[PDB]
This record gives C-alpha cells, structure tokens and sequence, in this order.
C-alpha cells in the first residue's frame, strides 16, 4: 500500500502490457525498483531487479523501467504462462523494504464454454447423515459465470458454496465448484437434482441433471 | 541455494511464532546477502517482516520490530514473533535477496492463528458416471471435508496425473470448518483398468488417506 499499483491488468496473446508502481521519494524517488512475479500456488520469484535488470531464467519479453517517483514493468510476447500477481518492491529510507499491493495479470483468450459435470453424493458421506453434491464447471474463459441449483425443478439458493480456480497457465480458463449441501434426510426426499449454467460461451443455459441413483 | 520453511501449520494466540529457514547449497557467512522474512495474508499482497546481514546485522519492520527477532545460527537461520493475534495468520516465506540479483525465495509455510481445536479431513470420492462425462473425457475427484485448519495437500496417483488437475480453494462453511473439493478429467477409455487414487495429506492432524475413486 506504500507502493501503488493497479489491482489488474489484462491483454491478450501475443500483445503487451505495462504495469505501473507509484511510490514517493523516499523510497522509489531514492533507491530502486525490484519486481517479483507471483505464479498462483508458488512462491514469489525475482523478475526485474534495480528498476530493469533480468536475473538469469527470466526472458527479454520482461522489461521494467524507472523514473523519479514511478516505476513500470513491460511484457512484451503474453503467453499464457505469464498469468500471476506482480509485485512491485523498493527500500523505503524510513520504513525499510515495502511492497505495491500486487497486480493480477488476465490473459485474454477466445471465449470457453465450460464444461459441466455434476457428483451425486457418495455412499460413504451419505453414512454420516450429510449430503453434498458437487457441479463442476471446468475451462471457460471469461471468469463470469452462473450458477443455479435446481432440486425436484425447484430453484434453490443460500445452500450452496462455490470455489473458483486462478486462471491455468497453459490454457487461460477457469474452473468452478459449486457444492450443494443438504442433510441426508434433505436428499432423499427429493428425486431430481440439476445444475443450471449460464455462461456467455453458452448459446442458452445448460443444465446438468441426475435422478438419485441413476449411473 | 535452496531455502526451506519449517514451523506449525497453527499457534495459539498470544503465543511466540517460531519458523526456521534451513539453507542448502551455501553458507550464510559471505555477504552480500540479505536473508530475510515475507509473509503474504491468504489470497493477498507481500508484507516484508526484515533482513539480516551475515555480519548478524538486522533490518525490521518498523510496524513488526517490537515483536520480532531474525537471528543465524552458527547453516540456519530463524524468525521469532512474539504476542500473535489472529493478524498474523500468513503464509511465511524465508528468502535470500542478492544485491547482484541472485534471488531465491522457499516454498512457503502457511501459519494459522487460533485458539480452536486441530480436526481431521473426511475424504469422500467424487465417482464418475455418465453425468461426468462428455466427448470421451470423464470427471472424477475427492471431496475434502470438514477440517481444520488449513491447508490439506492433494495429488493424483502419488503426483503422476497434474494435466486437467483442478484443486480448488478452500471454503470456510458455516461449520467454522473448511472444506475443499480436488478433480481431475481423465479419458473415458482408462476408467476400467488405470487406478485412480486420492492423495490427501493434512499435517496439523496426521490425516493421510489414498482415496481408490471408482
Ligand atoms: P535494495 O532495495 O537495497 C539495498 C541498498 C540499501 C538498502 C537495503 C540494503 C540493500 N542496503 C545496502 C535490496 C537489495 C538486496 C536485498 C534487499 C534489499
């Protein structure tokens, strides 16, 4: 937060993008800018050191630049690999090192219609008196996307969780869990359950449904 | 070099935080390195908590000097904070910053602050069936339920399969609980001989099961 950056940013293959960092002079204004990438699940690493240096593994499609209180990092060819958060860094005089608050890099491919797939509940969870059924939505791009749980054709809500993915590195969609949870007793009184997809990929609503104990 | 994080998954509150870095590939007496602390908040930015010199010279957060001590041992080096509140729920990564631009970072250890108690993952097979399967590719996973505290680690066939491995974030249920669903899409061909098996490992309740999903 001493350091400003964008919280995002976003271009598509092959095109470039910059990053900005807003600091003050005490510490962009006096010193030098560092850059950490971020891939999701990693450890932060090293990506331009003293405003535009590349430490060795880092390719020339990475370049940053500095001057007086602001900063800028360059990627130049965008693949796919190159969806992460990107930190802007530099030693303040007063307040030692401090970060930027971080901008999330989209990669913007073709639209991805995802794909559905839905779990009934197994039998050993149905044991402990719980109930949970899982819809998958796996691959689409852009990260927008509903979903409507409908049980016996009723529409549900507030009974549900969902979980989205970080964009995939190699292919740039997300994927989507949603759980719905019932108690055993919930569940077996009904007979169909169904997950209902909106998605702009998607020409109309897609719905994936199953009777309980078919297949 | 290789740096490695080592310390609890969870702390009582107002407890002493105690991490260790293990370096390996190199000393810690040549400068100039600067080993240092990071933690980063769940799902958010870097916050540097300080450095030290091989000379034994340290750099703290002004905001964390009070309750934080960065000390070498004659090839370690450890973190000391003091007082922790669930503020300071992070995951912690020890690195070492080279002026010469020679920088690696550990893998990072995720520490939970809190007084409640330590429960183990259910692990419920996500089976596929025709509902779970489109264009010869079939969906199959496990469900991770009800435990606590973060994280639990996920892997298909002790690490083969990671193509079209989705582990999903973790949820916080009303249970106070978390609960985590991982999937995989596998072709539909491999269902009736290839072995599909559920890894799931939760330390902070030595819960390890290999889930066969049928
Ligand atoms: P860099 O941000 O600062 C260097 C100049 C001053 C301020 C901290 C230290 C190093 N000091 C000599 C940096 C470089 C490597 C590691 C940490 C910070």
């Amino acid at each position: 937060s001493v350091l400003t950056q964008p919280p995002s940013a976003s271009g598509t293959p092959g095109q470039r993008v910059t990053i900005s960092c807003s600091g003050s002079s005490s510490n962009i204004g006096s010193n030098y800018v560092d850059w950490y990438q971020q891939l999701p699940g990693t450890a932060p690493k090293l990506l331009i050191y003293r405003n535009n240096q590349r430490p060795s593994g880092v390719p020339d499609r990475f370049s940053g630049s500095k001057s007086g209180t602001s900063a800028s990092l360059a990627i130049s060819g965008l693949r796919s690999e190159d969806e992460a958060d990107y930190y802007c860094a530099a030693w303040d005089d007063s307040l030692g090192t401090v970060f930027g608050g971080g901008t999330k890099l989209e990669i913007k491919r073709t639209v991805a219609a995802p794909s559905v797939f839905i779990f009934p509940p197994s039998d050993e969870q149905l044991k402990s008196g719980t109930a949970s059924v899982v819809c998958l939505l796996n691959n689409f791009y852009p990260r927008e996307a509903k979903v409507q749980w409908k049980v016996d054709n009723a529409l549900q809500s507030g009974n549900s969780q969902e979980s989205v993915t970080e964009q995939d590195s190699k292919d740039s969609t997300y994927s989507l869990s949603s759980t719905l949870t019932l108690s055993k007793a919930d569940y077996e009184k009904h007979k169909v359950y169904a997950c209902e997809v909106t998605h702009q990929g998607l020409s109309s609503p897609v719905t994936k449904s199953f009777n309980r104990g078919e297949c | 070099v290789q740096l490695q994080e080592s310390g609890p998954g969870l702390v009582k509150p107002s407890q002493t935080l105690s991490l260790t870095c293990t370096v390996s590939g190199g000393s810690i007496s040549s400068g100039g390195y600067y080993w240092s602390w990071i933690r980063q908040h769940p799902g958010k930015g870097l916050e540097w908590i300080g450095y030290i010199y091989y000379s034994g010279s340290t750099y703290y957060n002004p905001s964390l000097k009070s309750r934080v001590t960065i000390s070498v041992d004659t090839n370690q080096f450890s973190l000391k904070l003091s007082s922790v509140t669930a503020a300071d729920t992070a995951v912690y990564y020890c690195a070492r910053f080279g002026t010469r631009g020679n920088t690696h970072w550990g893998q990072g250890t995720l520490v939970t602050v809190s007084s409640a108690s330590t429960k183990g993952p259910s692990v419920f097979p996500l089976a596929p069936s025709s509902k779970s399967t489109s264009g010869g590719t079939a969906a199959l996973g496990c469900l991770v339920k009800d435990y606590f505290p973060e994280p639990v680690t996920v892997s298909w066939n002790s690490g083969a399969l990671t193509s079209g491995v989705h582990t999903f974030p973790a949820v916080l249920q009303s249970s106070g609980l978390y609960s985590l669903s991982s999937v995989v899409t596998v072709p539909s061909s491999s269902l009736g001989t290839q072995t599909y098996i559920c890894n799931v490992n939760h330390k902070p309740s030595n819960t390890k099961v290999d889930k066969k999903v049928e």
